[PDB]
């Protein structure tokens, strides 16, 4: 998954996208609005929860995100994409008792939340070190159009693997580079050491790197060209990676890689290519929506969503002319050729 | 393309009931416009009634929304985890191992509700399983709401709410989607 918060020129605006990656064949899609009367606590007494009300993409059968991309009614945007764990030292921090699923954790941070540091604080409990997602909590309560930085509240980043939970207000820096960009790879240093990524970077190179790896680049060279929703849309389906140098894994044979995008297409890989990894074979597997909002459009519950692979610059996917015709996909469209819609 | 769907509660019997349509006094309705050939998404809008509590509020959540999209669970189901742990796999190693974790943090958590009934922490997760029992029961096609403990199946619509957890729960479980 990829994802960017980017403060527009003069702070006029602060928009917000993900796109999640995923198996083709998970492509039937719900985005969901639910209206609750949820209470914090067991007794009449308690307080409506800050987060009755939310928007969210989603899967049928499914009672959360999954991707994760979520507006709440509390004023909050949350969002996350994975990081995993590399290092097998780790996995004995996963138990059953003492453990909460993340979905779970995720669904009760999203109820009882009313700002990016008690979201984290609700979430860390009970950590299952499974589902290890960097999460972007944005709280545009915090965030006003055409203000200085207010130095905190914005913008709030939490890394999990087993074991270890990291948090941190990362309002100063959005601020300070105006954007934050997100690409599977851990921000927090201690958490990239713990999780083994040292180990890869020292074996493969730049492609587990934080800074250096392909869409950390692209993100780089591209996030100031987002200038309005629209070219939000435009960064967070791009895949050129036939031309694109920052595409090209000099270890691979051919050398383009469709992994190295922002919205990857492994469809488009060879099958008889060579590869370093797994990651980078062809698959049926990639990028498969875009969801953006801002400011005002959290504000009435509202988004830009885009569904399915990306057709921007690469041919639109197609089940039954590609490698994975075979593959059960009942319910979805053949040609994949969607263009965004707002969302209601 | 479209349906509606409101869970009631029948005070003369206490027995909940599924109808058409929208009807504001119910514990919970929803509608789904099914907009997937012409956009790639379908939507799903649902309430819940604050008239009731919020237990039977969630668990009818979960109701009216199975209610609402049973053809595209069934669809997804079959699309994406159909064959995952079931009756001939080969990994009986695995599956044994994963049935056994899921079980017992299942029950790790009604335990803690158990011994926890005045925590905020824990009445919102059981507000999240009782979402999920409603979405399970109201697909199988009969509605019992629990008052006290209650046991989701480990391989059931849980299934479909793990698939980012497994991607750890595997490699953690020794075993030989979303992400990069
Ligand atoms: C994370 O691990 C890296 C790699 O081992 C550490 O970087 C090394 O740090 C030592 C001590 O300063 C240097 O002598 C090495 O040259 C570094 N190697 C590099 C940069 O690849 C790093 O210090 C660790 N960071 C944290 C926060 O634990
Ligand atoms: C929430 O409200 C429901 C519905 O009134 C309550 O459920 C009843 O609970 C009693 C036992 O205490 C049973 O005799 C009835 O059969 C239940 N009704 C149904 C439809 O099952 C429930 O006790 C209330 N509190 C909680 C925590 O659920
Ligand atoms: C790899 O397969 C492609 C696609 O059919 C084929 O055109 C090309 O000749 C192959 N290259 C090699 C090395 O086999
Ligand atoms: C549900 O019905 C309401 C009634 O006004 C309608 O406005 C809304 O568009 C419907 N939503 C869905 C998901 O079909
Ligand atoms: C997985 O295998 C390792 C051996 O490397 C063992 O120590 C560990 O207990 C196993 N974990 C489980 C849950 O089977
Ligand atoms: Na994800
Ligand atoms: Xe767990």
């Amino acid at each position: 998954c990829s994802a960017l918060i980017k403060l527009l020129p003069g702070g006029h605006d602060l928009l917000v996208a993900h796109n999640t990656w995923n198996s083709y064949q998970n492509m039937l899609r719900i985005i969901k609005k639910y209206r609750l009367q949820f209470r914090e606590g067991p007794q009449e007494e308690y307080p409506l929860v800050a987060g009755n009300n939310l928007v969210f993409s989603s899967y049928p059968g499914t009672i959360f995100s999954g991707d994760d991309f979520y507006i709440l009614g509390s004023g909050l945007v949350t969002l996350e994409t994975t990081i995993g764990n590399k290092n097998p030292a780790l996995w004995k921090y996963v138990q059953p008792q003492g453990c909460v699923l993340e979905w779970i954790r995720n669904v009760v941070a999203n109820r009882l939340a009313l700002d990016g540091a008690t979201w984290a604080d609700v979430f860390k409990r009970f950590n299952s070190g499974t589902y290890n997602n960097q999460w972007m909590i944005v709280d545009y309560k915090a965030f006003l159009p055409n203000g200085p930085s207010p130095g905190s509240r914005v913008l709030t980043i939490l890394e999990q693997i087993p074991g270890m939970v990291v948090v941190a207000d990362k309002t100063a820096e959005l601020y300070k580079t105006t954007y934050w960009a997100s690409y599977n790879i851990p921000y927090f240093e201690t958490v990239f050491n713990a999780s083994g990524l040292q180990a890869l970077v020292a074996q493969y190179g730049d492609w587990f790197s934080y800074t250096k790896n392909p869409r950390a680049k692209i993100f780089q060279r591209d996030q100031s060209l987002v200038e309005d929703m629209d070219a939000m849309v435009r960064l967070m389906r791009y895949n050129d990676f036939l031309h694109d140098p920052l595409s090209l894994c000099e270890a691979c044979n051919p050398k383009p890689n469709a992994e190295n995008a922002i919205s990857a297409r492994s469809d488009l890989n060879p099958a008889n290519g060579s590869y370093p990894f797994q990651a980078l074979h062809q698959r049926a597997h990639g990028g498969i929506d875009v969801k953006v909002t801002s400011f005002t459009l959290a504000k009435y519950m509202s988004m830009l969503a885009a569904s399915g692979p990306t057709w921007d610059q690469c041919p639109p996917f197609q089940w039954s002319k590609s490698p994975f015709h075979s593959m059960l996909h009942m319910g979805q469209p053949d040609l994949w050729m969607f263009s965004p819609i707002r969302v209601p | 393309v479209s349906r509606t769907r409101s869970l009631l509660l029948d005070a003369a019997s206490g027995q909940l009931r599924l109808e058409d349509g929208f009807h504001p006094d119910a514990v919970a309705w929803a509608n789904l416009t099914n907009a997937i050939r012409e956009t790639g998404w379908a939507y799903l809008d649902l309430s819940t009634n604050g008239r009731y509590n919020d237990s039977l509020q969630a668990y009818a959540a979960g109701v009216v929304e199975a209610s609402v999209s049973e053809e595209l669970i069934y669809m997804h189901w079959m699309n994406t985890v159909v064959n995952y742990c079931g009756p001939f796999e080969y990994e009986v190693g695995y599956c044994e191992k994963l049935k056994n974790f899921l079980e017992a943090n299942l029950e790790w958590m009604q335990r803690e509700m158990e011994l926890n009934p005045d925590s905020p922490y824990w009445h919102q997760v059981r507000l999240t399983l009782l979402q999920l029992k409603g979405l399970e029961d109201s697909y199988e096609g009969r509605l019992t709401f629990p008052t006290g403990r209650f046991t989701i199946k480990p391989l059931g619509f849980l299934l479909l709410q793990i698939s980012g957890d497994l991607e750890d729960l595997e490699p953690a479980l020794n075993k030989t989607g979303s992400g990069s």
